[PDB]
């Protein structure tokens, strides 16, 4: 609940990546507060 | 069961 709404973080082996939910977007840059 | 989320960007 530390990211925006629709955000979560997801783990690989390479380090951490976030997930939007609703629009299926993923990302490595922290997508904020 | 549900899919694993989506992957990371290359």
């Amino acid at each position: 609940s530390d990211l925006p709404a629709g955000w979560m973080r997801v783990q690989d082996t390479s380090g951490t990546y976030y997930w939007h939910i609703p629009t299926g977007t993923t990302q490595w840059e922290p997508p904020g507060r | 069961p549900p899919p694993p989320p989506p992957p990371p960007p290359l």
